[PDB]
């Protein structure tokens, strides 16, 4: 179990930018695999971006070139930078994490990391609303 | 040393054990390549605990235990120290001090079958939780109520193993995954 405290959502006009952040508990953070998911109303949750313990990143095709996932291991913090936002980016966004106090290496393939199957800990969700 | 570890026999076994009856192979005095063991297939995962994956390479003077079995996708998270759920509670349990790695990958193309593959099972009920690395292959009717079962399935009297019944059309969390647990 990893505590995830998430922040930064909001409203912005189309083509604008917004940055999510997520604070995580634990002493092995640099070994964590981390991801961002989103879920709009009446449609199911979708993996958006992932970063494994080596720092390799993965993106859903619909956000490639606009969103950047990054991590600051010295601060236990995970970011999602969102540029060129579109109305169909409107959703509740969640950080997810795979941690553990002895975790020392963590990765998986593209599809696995962008699914919920990788992660045992979820943040509480923040709203992003893109007005036309 | 320069003699290859026979991991191919574990990872590429034609059929895997049910998780409740999990297999164990000892691997010793040989060399391996973690980048050969893990191929980063899209629906796969590789995690280590208390060790770097490179420590799988030089086994010339070391013993590794390779445990292997099949679960469904949404249970892969349970193959880790500190986890709870049917698999970790009743089928395959890792110690808190586990020192090793877990490799799991989607095997829908091998282990599903249009009508259901009934050869893979897991234990659904048990009077208590397994200890780390314990293995239970008993099939005694589980007494869920107060009336004693006398080996007869019935109300509150459950045959303890559930078959996965893997079908290739199952959703992402319900497809089969092969698992190899590498412990030192
Ligand atoms: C399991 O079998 C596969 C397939 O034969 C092995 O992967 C192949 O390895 C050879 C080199 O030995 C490569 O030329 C192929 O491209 C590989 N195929 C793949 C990656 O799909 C794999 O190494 C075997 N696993 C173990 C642990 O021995």
């Amino acid at each position: 179990q990893v505590q995830l405290q998430e922040s930064g959502g909001g409203s912005v006009q189309a083509g604008g930018s917004l940055r999510l952040s997520c604070a995580a508990s634990g002493y092995t953070f640099s070994s964590y695999c981390l991801g961002w998911f989103r879920q709009a109303p009446g449609k199911e949750r979708e993996g958006v971006a992932a970063i494994d313990s080596d720092g390799s990143t993965s993106y859903a095709d619909s956000v490639k070139g606009r969103f950047t996932i990054s991590r600051d291991n010295a601060k236990n913090t995970l970011y999602l930078q969102m540029n060129s936002l579109k109305p169909e980016d409107t959703a509740m966004y969640y950080c997810a994490a795979e941690g553990g106090p002895s975790l020392s290496y963590c990765t998986g393939g593209y599809g696995f990391l962008l699914s919920g199957l990788m992660y045992n800990s979820w943040g509480q969700g923040t709203q992003v609303t893109v007005s036309s | 040393c320069t003699n290859l570890c026979p991991f191919g026999e574990v990872f590429n076994a034609t059929r895997f054990a049910s998780v409740y009856a999990w297999n164990r192979k000892r691997i010793s005095n040989c060399v391996a390549d973690y980048s050969v063991l893990y191929n980063s297939a899209s629906f796969s995962t590789f995690k280590c605990y208390g060790v770097s994956p490179t420590k799988l390479n030089d086994l010339c003077f070391t013993n590794v235990y390779a445990d292997s079995f099949v679960i469904r996708g949404d249970e892969v998270r349970q193959i880790a120290p500190g986890q709870t759920g049917k698999i970790a509670d009743y089928n395959y349990k890792l110690p808190d001090d586990f020192t090793g790695c877990v490799i799991a990958w989607n095997s829908n193309n091998l282990d599903s079958k249009v009508g259901g593959n009934y050869n893979y099972l897991y234990r659904l009920f048990r009077k208590s939780n397994l200890k780390p690395f314990e293995r239970d292959i008993s099939t005694e009717i589980y007494q869920a109520g107060s009336t004693p079962c006398n080996g007869v399935e019935g109300f509150n009297c459950y045959f303890p193993l559930q078959s996965y019944g893997f079908q290739p059309t199952n959703g992402v969390g319900y497809q089969p995954y092969r698992v190899v647990v590498l412990s030192f």
